[PDB]
């Protein structure tokens, strides 16, 4: 609302040692009233740069900011492992104060296709009147992945939730779970359950399926 | 040291009121504004509004006007954020921050939000404390020969956070993935923990997930078998 | 007619000698009974004119320095403390480091200029008087 801040790109994928350039563009001029913040995983935001170009006390020299008017840049001259984080801009030119949407700086690695596994509901859970079908996508890169559920070759929507790990400190991959939730009654009506996985590392989408009742 | 210390985690139900606080130390509280910022789970930072404690002049973001009230007691360097009727959608992390805007000569002012509190989580749900149910995610009978298999456990319908999950009493750590909890439309949390293991070890090695939910003093050990 | 519709709220500080205008940090904001302590921050901008002297040659008149509140006037975009020839910064301690959007500049068709006055005890360089 009012002054809109747009950050580009949403994700930067780089390695330690490389230069990072983050962009912030404002919908109208904010003169020099623009600040940059870093937020490391599990921590509060921290001020990096105030009024466009001034480095905050305690902030390493490799951070710098420039720009005036509508176009602003945050540069990290050479990335350290602790700089993989999310970066936000914020203007104080006028009410309401507004933030950009954030740019995540993440670790680059080679494309790794997910290994896919499907888990039927357990017999214990079936007794309780609900059924959960779980699809696991393990150790993949990049983060973008699509999971679609098919029940008797029919596409599901609205009855599944995803959860994703943070980037692995060892191998820089992600893992992801998708859970389809059904009533016991609905579950015993159909036979074929499948999750289809689309990902850059798969030349064709991969499905894992099972027939209810083995 | 300049510091802001916020009040502790809150667990509330929809419709209740709530006031959380933010205490400043090591600086003249009235010489700087206080700003409040919301971060929804997995989402970005959103400005809620600010207060000048010197004269209690406030401003709110249009999105939060009328749903929250920001106030301050400058004689005890404390700012407040208050809701008259919490919504499930107010479940979030809330930060207070010192908003430096005045020209003071005794220091180089860092104009903007230069000192942040550690944040206060607010969880809003109609649910009450409840321990999880723990179901096995059994390895497939078609796990590849001499390859890698996956197995896990589903930790469903508990409240509030957190649960702890270990495997074989801490003996199994490589290849474990315990996913972030998801707050379901029922108002209860659910998550899965999974591990990849050699397919050949499935008929010899025993796999047990240990699940602790301290708010309900629930401790569960679930054996996961082919 | 933008250029004719905009002016300093105050009369100029005329530079009568060789010294440029400057003030100790904390001093130099003109008195204005229509402003609050939050508002007391801005810059002076130098203007110099030339006219034909009595001996046929062009000559410079004494420079005039005009005050504009922060974020207003010909250098509206400059942040407080930016370095620029002919621009000097003044602030009362504790002023808000924010543009004075509620003050703006003066339209001569609406208001005459306020005679520039400074608090008693203000330090002025040689050749400046108020």
């Amino acid at each position: 609302a009012e002054i809109v801040l747009t950050q580009s790109p949403a994700t930067l994928s780089l390695s330690p040692g490389e230069r990072a350039t983050l962009s912030c563009r404002a919908s109208q001029s904010v003169s020099s009233y623009l600040a940059w913040y870093q937020q490391k995983p599990g921590q509060a935001p921290r001020l990096l740069i105030y009024d466009a170009s001034n480095r905050a006390s305690g902030i390493p020299a490799r951070f710098s900011g420039s720009g005036s008017g509508t176009d602003f840049t945050l540069t990290i001259s050479s990335l350290e492992p602790e700089d993989f984080a999310v970066y936000y801009c914020q203007q104080r030119r006028n009410w309401p104060l507004t933030f950009g949407g954030g740019t995540k700086v993440e670790t680059k690695r080679t494309v790794a296709a997910p290994s896919v596994f499907i888990f039927p509901p357990s017999d214990e859970q079936l007794k309780s009147g609900t059924a959960s079908v779980v699809c696991l996508l393990n150790n993949f890169y990049p983060r973008e992945a699509k999971v679609q559920w098919k029940v008797d070759n029919a596409l599901q929507s609205g009855n599944s939730q995803e959860s994703v790990t943070e980037q692995d400190s060892k191998d820089s991959t992600y893992s992801l779970s998708s859970t389809l939730t059904l009533s016991k009654a609905d579950y015993e009506k159909h036979k074929v359950y499948a999750c289809e996985v689309t990902h850059q590392g798969l030349s064709s989408p991969v499905t894992k399926s099972f027939n209810r009742g083995e | 040291e300049v510091q802001l210390v916020q009040s502790g985690a809150e667990v509330k139900k929809p419709g209740e009121s709530l006031r959380i606080s933010c205490k400043g130390s090591g600086y003249s509280f009235s010489s700087y504004w206080i700003s409040w910022v919301r971060q929804m789970p997995g989402k970005g930072l959103e400005w809620m509004g600010r207060i000048d404690p010197s004269d209690s002049n406030t401003n709110y973001s249009p999105s939060f006007q009328g749903h929250v009230t920001i106030s301050a007691d400058k004689s005890i360097s404390t700012a407040y954020l208050q809701w008259s009727s919490l919504k499930a959608s107010d479940t979030a992390m809330y930060y207070c921050a010192r908003l430096s805007v005045r020209v003071w000569f005794g220091e180089l002012p860092h104009y903007g939000m230069d000192v942040w509190g550690q944040g206060t989580t607010v969880t809003v749900s109609s649910a009450s404390t409840k321990g999880p149910s723990v179901f096995p995610l059994a390895p497939s009978s078609k796990s590849t020969s001499g390859g890698t298999a996956a197995l896990g456990c589903l930790v469903k319908d508990y409240f509030p956070e957190p649960v702890t999950v270990s495997w074989n009493s801490g003996a199994l750590t490589s290849g474990v993935h315990t996913f972030p909890a998801v707050l379901q439309s029922s108002g209860l949390y659910s998550l899965s923990s999974v591990v990849t293991v050699p397919s050949s070890s499935l008929g010899t090695q025993t796999y047990i997930c240990n699940v602790n939910h301290k708010p309900s003093n629930t401790k569960v050990d679930k054996k996961v078998e082919p | 007619a933008n250029m004719n519709n905009t002016a300093s709220w105050f009369t100029a500080l005329t530079q009568h000698g060789k010294e440029d205008l400057k003030f100790p940090r904390g001093q130099g904001v003109p008195i204005n009974t229509n402003s609050s302590p939050d508002d007391q921050i801005g810059y002076y901008r130098r203007a110099t004119r030339r006219i034909r002297g009595g001996d046929g040659k062009m000559k410079d008149l004494s420079p005039r320095w005009y005050f504009y509140y922060l974020g207003t006037g010909p250098e509206a975009g400059l942040p407080y403390g930016a370095n620029k020839d002919g621009i000097i910064w003044v602030a009362t301690e504790g002023a808000l480091n924010t543009p004075k959007d509620h003050i703006g500049t003066r339209n001569p068709a609406n208001n005459a200029a306020i005679v520039l006055q400074l608090p008693q005890g203000t330090t002025l360089p040689k050749g400046f008087y108020a």
